[PDB]
């Protein structure tokens, strides 16, 4: 019970944290659903790309001699390193926080997990200059040697529907024309676009329309249209996903276990760990394959 | 904040902290420099910057179940459980004002009132080794340490 | 394989291919496919 | 050769290692005193033999899978895999040349260069204790030593 200078409150700790954000971990969900598993140790990993060849010679009879010619080879690199993370109580701590049912350690694990990704999602966009083996490092997504970078010209949160497209195609031909990738594309927007994609579209009078509708409907060729948080006011992102273009390689799976108590009072310690990479394809005669806007 | 300062040793996944129970005199913040006197009492250490011997001795923070934080200063006259710091270890010191720390890996001396300077490891007795680049202005920032 | 002095590096022998133009053969892709066979030797 | 010295960590068999990580700025061999600087990056130490306060941080070998030996220098500009000494546990040093190791636990002093040297425990920071017999010509030849 209570005593009777606590009589005048009544509490209840059922605790409510915080909200993560808007389109928190949307790219980093789709590359980490589609990554192969390679063992641990392998710390870079090489793939190899190939070259187009051939000769052809023509007449009209069909005796003359034929030639040859055979394909070369190259290769890639990238790295794969080691997160880790850890939490924990003290020992009379605990015990005391056991026998009121407030929970307090798994409403923990449910926590550094979070702060485990961010780091990861912090290392996708931004790649720290200190891990490298012998020239595969990283870089981030919007500073990357692998990375096509397109300047904007028109501010694209004050602009209205007519020049989001015509300076949406300009992003989208330094796929198709200046790097002649094809295939199915994806899309990346901050959500300072994101929301400003929903004022008024001024050719279209049938009532009332956004821009946001008006791009899901004039630009058919893209998967996906999203928003992610780790672009910030006038920044795009349009690349190709899966195995020939931006692909990621798990080294071990999320995995996590508790360090063992061995006195009477060893504080409870709990540790979770997580390794993989990232790389962005590029062709044998050097065609980039992803975009980032400004 | 990705740098959350709610515990006062962070020094390990495996390594368990010694502890030494005693009395309170005043009220410190957890993560000063504590000196141990006559009965069974605890309290700030008070003593000068250029003596030597000094045991590194700093003040843990109090348990959950009895309102404690990192920056909730403890009762006086109760039992106060601090921290002893082995070499090896990680620890959350408590600085002074106007002192900025650039390179990880500068030594760390002991102020008089019962917070961490960086002084020049000549004339005073060197505790720990910085591991944090930031730079403090208000007096009783936490600073990540380590004890070696 | 892989001597100790290395022993670090998973290459793969994939290959991952080359992509084609979007429009390459879209023309020659309707005319061979409606296309009259003769014998050989009708030059 | 009875005593093979084919790994700088040879300090008990429960005894795990406490690496610091960082960034290169020379080629130095494994065994050498190291000092950390600004941004992440470590090199030599070169500072004074006279100067107290420094951290016990030497080169450890590289990996196995990467070119790595006691006697292979490593690759500049790189990570290179450091190892801080908790006192209490045995290293293979790197002296310097002209002295020879008589009794078993004279004091380790630390000389500028990197190397570590026998010097008097009274105007010099004492890092190790001498574990071994034998006596030196090269600088730069490995010698067993307590880190306490």
């Amino acid at each position: 019970m209570q005593r009777v200078d606590e009589m005048y409150r009544l509490v209840d700790s059922t605790g409510t944290g915080e909200d993560r954000d808007w389109g928190n971990q949307t790219l980093l969900g789709r590359l980490l659903s589609q990554a192969q598993t390679v063992s641990i140790g392998k710390k870079v990993i090489e793939s190899r790309r190939y070259s187009e060849a051939g000769r052809i010679n023509r007449s009209m009879s069909g005796q003359t001699d034929i030639d040859m010619d055979k394909t070369k080879s190259s290769y890639q690199k990238m790295v794969i390193p080691v997160f880790d993370g850890a939490y924990g109580r003290d020992f009379r701590d605990y015990e005391a926080m056991r026998s009121e049912m407030l929970p307090a350690l798994a409403e923990d694990s449910e926590e550094i997990e979070f702060t485990l990704l961010d780091d990861v999602n912090d290392y996708l966009w931004n790649g720290d200059a200190k891990l490298k083996v012998d020239t595969a490092v990283w870089g981030g997504l919007k500073a990357d040697a692998s990375v096509a970078a397109y300047s904007l010209g028109a501010d694209l949160t004050t602009a209205t529907e007519a020049q989001v497209v015509a300076e949406l195609l300009a992003l989208l031909d330094v796929l198709r024309i200046t790097n002649k990738k094809s295939g199915p594309f994806e899309l990346y927007i901050s959500p300072q676009i994101m929301s400003n994609w929903q004022k008024l579209a001024g050719a279209n009078t049938n009532g009332f329309m956004n821009i946001m509708a008006a791009v899901r409907a004039l630009i058919p060729e893209f998967s996906v249209v999203e928003a992610d948080s780790a672009l910030q006011g006038n920044q795009v992102l349009c690349s190709v996903v899966g195995t020939r273009g931006l692909h990621a390689k798990i080294g071990m799976m999320m995995s996590s276990y508790q360090v063992p108590r061995v006195m009477h009072n060893d504080p409870y310690q709990f540790v979770k760990w997580f390794a993989a990479g990232f790389q962005s394809n590029n062709s044998f005669s050097g065609l980039k394959s992803t975009v980032y806007g400004s | 904040m990705a740098n959350s300062k709610n515990s006062i040793f962070v020094g390990g996944a495996g390594r368990v902290k010694q502890t030494i129970e005693g009395l309170a005199q005043s009220a410190f913040k957890p993560g000063q420099l504590l000196a141990r006197a006559a009965g069974d009492a605890i309290d700030v250490t008070a003593k000068a910057s250029t003596t030597y011997g000094n045991e590194f001795l700093i003040c843990d923070d109090q348990p959950q179940t009895l309102g404690g934080g990192t920056d909730v200063a403890v009762t006086a006259g109760d039992t106060v459980q601090a921290i002893s710091v082995l070499p090896g270890q990680y620890v959350l010191l408590s600085f002074a004002a106007t002192q900025n720390v650039t390179t990880k890996g500068a030594a760390v001396a002991s102020n008089g009132d019962g917070n961490f300077k960086l002084g020049n490891p000549a004339t005073e007795q060197t505790f720990a080794v910085t591991e944090e680049i930031i730079n403090v202005t208000t007096a009783g920032t936490l600073v990540l340490c380590r004890a070696i």
